[PDB]
């Protein structure tokens, strides 16, 4: 009862019954203040832009190990269609400045084992692993389509060939997951949670972000604890989230991309 | 005694909480951020076969040019540069051996405890002269960003490198003791700078070399006269933001 | 951290140590 | 008695920029007088300020400090420079004299558009700020889209156009070996919106003169030396 | 009239560590404002303090953040692990990540578990810390008596084990060549005390995590550079 | 808005004349004549192959004389003078290269920057030996438009730059740093210098050379020792007047 | 600008620089 | 003992020497 | 006799010079 919590963002509304608190990042919200490197007054308090925006995310199966995982780009996971007005105002802006507000959901049973870590983190390497080759506009920020192995992350990955990865034994883009936990995050623990709900202020390199170039934050979700059932239990798990962007700004209106 | 790690934070217990026991708490400052990263750690090395009286002309022998990027993280020349640029992985000098010395140029003690996702600071350099034949040596320091000036000379038997308004330092002679330290601002036109990774391209047709961020570094140093010379980087009034996971170490 | 020198600095502060300033 | 003295690791280095002085070996000495003197300037930020001309390209590619604009409205801008103290348009201005001098800039950029086509002349352009990030502006479409001002000729003369400075960053370079988001910021394009329009015995076509400078707020820092080159 | 100077014998020394400045070649710099940002954190420990992963070997020598236990009770611990930062089974933790970088810690030490069986899934576990002297505990017998706690599984999920600081010295070392009573300090082993009990359709074997950190009173000291390696 | 640049002078807008936008001025000072020009920038080099102990005699080897006129402006030997004068123009040291270095003397950060028509300051001048042989050198600072005295040696074996009441400076030894700097004051009788172009003439007759005030100067330095020596100047209490073009650049 | 030192300097004002002076 | 300079030690008595400390 | 510098002693009197006592 404690752990029923609606929350309402604009025309939408997340609600879980089995919530353990909100975890805020930093201790900070965004608070929408406009970047003072823009002379342009920012166009922001979109209402229709402040809300909760639903995707299914993936399917959870006995085979993904600790560790894999999956990883949704931001604010780029939202910068198609389904992204509604905060997409359409986005795409013709040059600058965008905003946190986040996320809540990851997955049900198990009483009678279902395992666990998930669900977190935020800023500079998390989102280019793809399974190639040598350069990472590109159109490949660098999407939402993972299949779990991620987790073995060639620890030291990083280059994007060089098989022979030549020989003689680097490190890059900039590692990841030690065994800290993973040091990022805000929460756990979806089957038998305690069916839901997560995180949030983040803006960070990054500068005051607003030229946000074609960059994907800044990234929601991660990893798993920890292998999924477990008997026969007869659902096969069927799936992880779904609801990302809101927080307070977002926009500067420097112009033409649309692509 | 009891806790849900899933709310995401649990508390920091010490032996009273489930014992009989007290706290036990000495006070302590060396783990502060700002003192811990001021001190000076080798983080590059630099070499020149030319003597000052001439024209800078960048140049590379076995992996060490006469100019280096003032960056903690990893350096080298990438793919046929004029000077070096940041990398964004690190490499065996040696093709055979896999073990270091590494090609590329980085402050180990950074790369390898930087518990943090960006840092702001000013920069202490220092540059030493790897033997005791006495030093005669002119440094040009270039601004995070700004031209490099790679020019010619415009008067005749005249260090190039002197020959700008940036800062730059001459020493020479019997009375010198083979070394030059000095201390520069933050420079970069980035609020903060990306301590490991950054998520993104530099230019607008996102052609660049993703994971590096543009201008992140504390500018340039170009050297002429004879000699190799190690450099040191000591960080002051550092500051740390975002705490993210450190390197890796192998299992024992 | 890590300065401990009881005489003050011989060159002013904004030369010392670059300026910080706030841009709100 | 003698003070006991640690010699630093620096000994005997010269620092060209040390905040310090040196040994006066002919002190006491008046300088000549002056104050009857005019026109001394503090702040090279005053000259920044100073509307200088931009090199337009020529027919005959040959630069002049003006462009053409005529009875028609292209589907094209009749000008594009790069928001850049570094675009080779500017190259010559005071402003970027000035610019090439320091390692980073903040503020806005004026650019004066002065209409010199006769008196009976009239017509209205588009003068438009596209920020980066989904490239140059393709049509006035595209172009109207981002900031803009329309400008009406007639009584006065000229069209002082502010460039907002919009950036990711606090600070942006004035110069780079290759463009970056810290470098280049968008492009300044001047659309025909109605063709320029007039009565008979009045040549077709009208000179514009184009001038850049730094705006109000507009700032510089950090003392550099420039790429040299050959004069010629 | 010149200061007469007693040159000290360490004349041009460079001390990496000297607490002193040195001469600012480009002063009077505006640090790039960065009063937006989030997320600082100023001291070192605060990130001790945060639990990480343990690594467990598998069945298969693997490294996994967890460990197995099932419907009975081994008269043999589930896991041991001695406690030093040095411990290799923390050696990926962030807490043994920073101590690497000092040379003494002293305060608490906390060891988070979180049980990942079925909410269906009942039991208990002795978590105990033996102090050296008499070598590691062989039995429960023994394990219990020394310091302990008592878990029991139910609604809430983890269970956060503080080691005292039991120490004859008021610091102890961070890393050793070969242990020594001022470098190695007992071990921490977890004990089934009652088995994992379950209805059917629940999985025979439960993932309890393993985590650690440093505790409220813990502190490190002495900054210093750990052994480099080759990373892989 | 609209304006009228006619007038001679319109406003200077921020992004809230034509938009809604608001000022976005930050502090900064950086950009002061004063703080810009006080640096050091290399000005000049001297070379001398006459010991210390002999008389001073007035010459030139591959455009380097061992003489030197305190000007940021170009200067040379012009027309065989004794010492170098004012140059009006710069030459290329190369018959044939059609490249720097250039024959004449002269601050290159100066002339290619200098948007004024006159200026004011002390002198604040470094000489460096090129080289790490010890030194042992004599130096005579001679003020703007004095005697230059380039007599006999009135004693045997002794400098003859030394033989006078004149600032001079003499630096030799194991002990030494390989470097001399010291500043002088504005010396000229002109109330303030010409920092490009004088239109007009020196002398009553009209008969000197057109472009070139007279005694716009700091003085002269002459050296004697063994070596070759690179100069720098560093401008204190700078002050300008009358904003003037800048050189050209070819168009990119 | 391009002085920051605390302490005073060492040689007079007089010295250290020209002496500036009105003719009228 | 062994210690005689009239002017304070440049650097800070916490640099200069360790810092005593009570554990009660 | 010979002493004529006008800022103290860098060391103490006590080291500087021998101590002078009397034994009655």
């Amino acid at each position: 009862s404690d752990r029923v919590s609606s929350d309402t963002a604009g025309n939408t509304a997340t609600n879980t019954q089995s919530t353990v608190g909100r975890l805020f990042g930093f201790g900070q919200r965004h608070k929408g203040k406009h970047p003072a490197s823009c002379a342009d007054t920012a166009t922001d308090k979109v209402l229709a832009a402040e809300r909760y925006y639903t995707i299914k995310l993936a399917s959870w199966t006995k085979t993904q190990e600790s560790f894999d995982h999956i990883r949704v780009p931001l604010p780029h996971a939202l910068a198609g269609e389904n992204g509604g007005v905060f997409s359409s105002t986005l795409r013709r802006h040059y600058l965008c400045k905003c946190g986040w507000r996320i809540q990851v959901q997955c049900n198990a049973s009483q009678f279902h084992a395992g666990s998930l870590l669900v977190f935020m983190a800023p500079e998390f390497d989102t280019s793809n692993h399974s190639t040598e080759v350069e990472p590109r506009a159109d490949t660098a920020f999407k939402v993972d389509a299949n779990w991620q192995k987790h073995a060639q992350i620890l030291t990083g990955h280059a994007y060089v060939n098989t022979t030549t990865k020989v003689n680097v034994p490190l890059a900039l883009n590692h990841q030690n997951f065994w800290q993973w936990t040091t990022y805000p995050h929460q756990i979806l623990n089957l038998r305690t949670n069916t839901t997560c709900d995180l949030e983040v202020p803006y960070v990054n390199v500068c005051p607003t972000s030229s946000w074609t170039q960059h994907a800044n934050w990234t929601l991660v979700i990893a798993v920890l604890t292998p999924l477990q059932y008997s026969q007869g239990s659902a096969t069927t798990i799936e992880i779904t989230a609801s990302i809101q962007p927080v307070k977002p700004v926009f500067n420097g209106l112009r033409h649309t991309v692509v | 005694g009891v806790d849900n790690a899933e709310k995401g934070k649990v508390s920091d217990d010490n032996a009273s909480t489930d014992f009989v026991a007290e706290p036990v708490k000495l006070p302590e400052n060396q783990t502060r951020v700002s003192f811990f990263y001021d001190r000076s750690t080798l983080s590059s090395v630099l070499q020149s076969t030319s003597d000052v009286s001439s024209k800078f002309t960048p140049s590379t022998a076995k992996n060490l040019q006469n100019s280096i990027l003032l960056t903690p993280l990893p350096s080298d020349i990438v793919n046929n540069s004029v000077l070096p640029e940041q990398e964004r992985w690190i490499s065996f000098a040696s093709p055979t051996t896999q073990k270091p010395p590494y090609k590329t140029k980085q402050d180990w003690n950074f790369i390898m405890f930087s518990p943090f996702t960006y840092y702001k600071c000013d920069l202490e350099v220092t540059l030493s002269k790897n033997d005791r034949e006495t030093i005669s040596s002119v440094v040009r320091y270039v601004p995070c960003g700004a031209p490099s000036d790679l020019s010619d000379q415009t008067m005749p038997q005249t260090p190039s490198l002197a020959d700008t308004r940036d800062p730059h330092m001459w020493v020479v002679g019997q009375g010198t003791t083979n070394q030059i330290s000095f201390v520069i601002p933050y420079t970069s036109p980035l609020s903060v700078l990306p301590s490991v990774w950054f998520n993104g391209f530099s230019n607008f047709d996102n052609s660049s070399r993703f994971g590096v961020a543009p201008n992140a570094d504390f500018g340039r140093l170009l050297l002429q006269g004879q000699g190799t010379f190690s450099v040191h980087y000591r960080y002051k009034k550092m500051r740390v933001f975002c705490p993210r996971p450190t390197v890796f170490i192998p299992w024992p | 951290g890590n300065e401990g020198v009881i005489i003050n600095n011989y060159y002013s502060n904004q030369y010392q140590n670059s300026i910080d300033l706030s841009a709100n | 008695s003698p003070f006991p003295v640690t010699v630093r690791e620096h000994a005997g280095t010269f620092f060209s920029t040390t905040p310090d002085t040196t040994v006066p070996v002919y002190g006491n000495t008046i300088s000549t007088p002056f104050d009857y003197m005019c026109g001394e300037f503090t702040d090279l930020l005053s000259l920044c300020k100073i509307p200088t001309f931009l090199g337009n390209l020529d027919s005959n590619k040959k630069r002049i400090p003006y462009f053409s604009a005529t009875n028609s409205t292209p589907a094209t801008p009749l000008v594009t420079y790069q928001v850049t103290l570094s675009c080779s348009c500017m190259a010559n201005s005071m402003l970027a004299a000035v610019a090439r001098n320091f390692n980073q800039y903040r503020g806005s950029l004026n650019y004066l558009f002065v209409f010199t086509g006769s008196a009976m002349t009239k017509g209205k352009f588009l003068i438009s700020y596209t920020p980066p990030g989904a490239g140059e502006p393709k049509t006035l479409d595209q172009a109207m889209q981002a900031t803009y001002a329309i400008w009406d000729l007639g009584l006065n003369s000229s069209y002082n156009f502010t460039v907002p400075f919009i950036s990711p960053t606090h600070y942006r370079q004035t110069s780079y070996n290759t463009p970056t988001i810290t470098s280049v910021d968008g492009w300044l394009t001047v659309w025909q919106l109605t063709p320029l329009t007039y009565p008979l015995g009045v040549p077709n076509d009208s000179h514009i003169l184009t001038l850049v400078s730094g705006g109000d707020d507009f700032t510089l820092r950090m003392p550099v030396t420039f790429t040299k080159y050959v004069p010629q």
